[PDB]
């Protein structure tokens, strides 16, 4: 028979032995049986690896707890495919394609393999188009992309996933296109959370959520990814259509990465990554892409370990992206949200020629500003203001309240605080800012600058503070 | 000359004939053992 | 030619290969399988048993 065996087993990485001539090819997915009565069940292989002497080395996308050594494996002769079309909107699969909410949904779908090559370079259209949020930092500071690229970066607990939802009930909504969230190494609560809310704004029937959780082996968690790129794919090739393609969190691809390149036997590469990191990310990153004519808007969560932008994954990643907003830890617990570091987060569309002169000129004296305030952190945390010029003390008050003006009443935050979210005008927020930097609010509080929208919201929380506007 | 069909009886008969497991402590240390046989865990 | 069918059926070369099995078990098998039969040189049947 041209079946194998098991060979080997080390967590979720198996060996498998094949006849001379029968040797699955490189991302083949395997069938095999653990019949073990509670852990009972059909493991997906894929090929990793040859080893020499018909032997293999395959990534397990489920938990290999109760396999044994010799049992029969099957080679499908094709690698990991899920089902494609207008019906996987409004579904919920997993990295396989199984579908969650009904189950042996879409079996009869079409079916794409998860494995394929980016577009042409020649099919390459840089984009450069402001889509607008309606939030000040990210509309001011770190403009996004309409079929551009954006990262939200962050430690742990800074509000990526929220900012995500933010953006989800700010773009997502009043979308005429299609929108494909891949949940990737994340909590499964959080999950259902999101499944409950589309479902509740009726916003699922336009998207199609595929799910592969922290409680997964790291095959699937490295391959979910995948699988949620392949949907959208297909809905920006195939169909023509607009495409959101929402992740949280690639980070999490990227550890499952480095899990599997420790079993799989490769020396590991600085701070214990694998060796193939950049390579991985950059496969993955450059299939999500607008192709000439055909657009995917991308937002993507990044983690950073232990609040280490020098770790090797996301500086890896940040060479990826239109728009990059860097959520900062030092920013959350002053309670400004979103949490985001003006002077680190960037944006490729902020330049006078794209954004206009106005809008530039705004954005670089609030940058300024905020950079000279950065530098005087030193004097002041021993000092206070109170040693500074008067030239220094006008630019700090101003660069306090730029930084709490910064701050917004979210959306997606009306769960936490209570208070409904707001929305800012591009030209209001340039305007304001505008005024912020001249210095025509320097007599207000700075506490009437904290979590607010526009300049109505300015003049009224000034007004029961008791200043004027 | 070749027979073509008394290769899969001849390996069958032989599989059948060659069929509690008992594994044997190979070493032991740092709370890790290594053990031979098992074939079936 | 006795190569020739060995590549030809991996699996049964592969079950032969197994140096973990007694030697007189494999020897029998190929003797009783493929090198006992009528049209075989003896000499090779020796050489390739052993
Ligand atoms: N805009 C906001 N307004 C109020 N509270 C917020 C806001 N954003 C975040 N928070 C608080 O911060 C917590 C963390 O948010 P979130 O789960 O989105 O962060 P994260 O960076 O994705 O976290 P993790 O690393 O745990 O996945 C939220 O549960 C909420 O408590
Ligand atoms: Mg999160």
């Amino acid at each position: 028979k041209t079946a194998g065996r098991v060979v080997r087993i080390t967590g979720p990485v198996v060996d498998v032995e094949f006849p001379r001539g029968s040797v699955p090819e490189l991302f083949n997915a395997l069938h095999a049986e653990i019949t073990f009565g509670a852990l009972a069940k059909t493991l997906t292989l894929e090929v990793a690896q040859h080893l020499g002497d018909s032997l293999v080395r395959c990534i397990s996308m489920q938990p290999t707890d109760g396999l044994v050594r010799g049992v029969e494996v099957t080679d499908t002769g094709a690698s990991i495919s899920v089902p494609v079309g207008d019906g996987v909107k409004g579904h919920v699969f997993n990295a396989l394609g199984d579908c969650l909410d009904d189950p042996g949904y879409g079996k009869d779908f079409e079916h794409w393999s998860i494995h394929r090559k980016p577009p042409a370079f020649s099919d390459l259209e840089p984009r450069t188009e402001m889509l607008e949020t309606g939030l000040k930092v990210v509309d001011l500071l770190t403009p996004y992309v309409r079929g551009g690229k954006i990262a939200l970066f962050g430690g742990a607990g800074v509000g990526k996933t929220v900012l995500i939802q933010e953006m989800i009930n700010r773009i997502a909504r009043n979308f005429g296109g299609t929108s494909v969230f891949a949940g990737v190494g994340e909590r499964t609560r959080e999950g259902n959370d999101l499944w409950v809310e589309l479902a509740d704004a009726n916003v699922l029937k336009d998207t199609a959520l595929v799910f592969g959780q922290m409680d997964e082996p790291p095959g699937t968690r490295m391959r979910v990814a995948l699988s949620a790129l392949t949907m959208a794919e297909f809905f920006r090739d195939e169909q023509g259509q607009d495409v959101l393609l929402f992740i949280d969190n690639i980070f999490r691809f990227t550890q499952a990465g480095s899990e599997v390149s420790t079993l799989l036997g490769r020396m590991p590469s600085a701070v214990g990554y694998q060796p193939t990191l950049a390579d991985e990310m950059g496969e993955l990153q450059e299939r999500i892409t607008s192709t000439r004519g055909r657009s995917i808007t991308s937002m993507q969560a990044v983690y950073v370990p232990a609040d280490d932008y020098t770790d090797p994954a996301p500086a890896t990643t940040f060479a990826h992206l239109d728009a990059t907003t860097e959520l900062s830890r030092a920013v959350f617990s002053k309670g400004i949200f979103p949490a985001v570091d003006p002077l680190a987060s960037s944006s490729t569309i902020l330049d006078p020629a794209i954004v206009g002169d106005e809008h530039y000129r705004v954005a670089q004296e609030v940058i300024r500003i905020l950079q000279r305030y950065k530098d005087l952190q030193d004097i002041i945390a021993i000092l206070g203001i109170d040693e500074l010029s008067e030239e220094d003390k006008q630019l700090v008050n101003r660069a306090r309240r730029i930084e709490r003006f910064l701050s917004q009443n979210m959306m997606a935050a009306e769960q936490f605080t209570g208070q409904p979210g707001s929305t800012v005008p591009l030209k209001e927020t340039i305007e304001a800012f505008d005024k912020l930097t001249k210095g025509e609010f320097d007599h207000l509080p700075e506490q009437a600058f904290f979590l607010i929208g526009g300049l109505d919201d300015l003049a009224k929380k000034a007004e029961s503070l008791g200043a004027k506007l | 000359t070749i027979s073509a069909a008394d290769i899969e009886g001849a390996i069958e008969d032989y599989v059948s004939s060659f069929s509690e497991e008992i594994g044997t402590v190979i070493d032991a240390g740092d709370g890790i053992a290594h053990v031979e046989g098992l074939p079936s865990v | 030619r006795f190569g020739r069918v060995l590549d030809a059926e991996p699996r049964l070369s592969a079950l032969l290969s197994d140096y973990t099995t007694p030697a007189e078990g494999r020897v029998a098998l190929l003797d009783k399988a493929l090198t006992g039969r009528p049209g075989v040189n003896q000499t090779a049947a020796a050489l390739l048993s052993q």
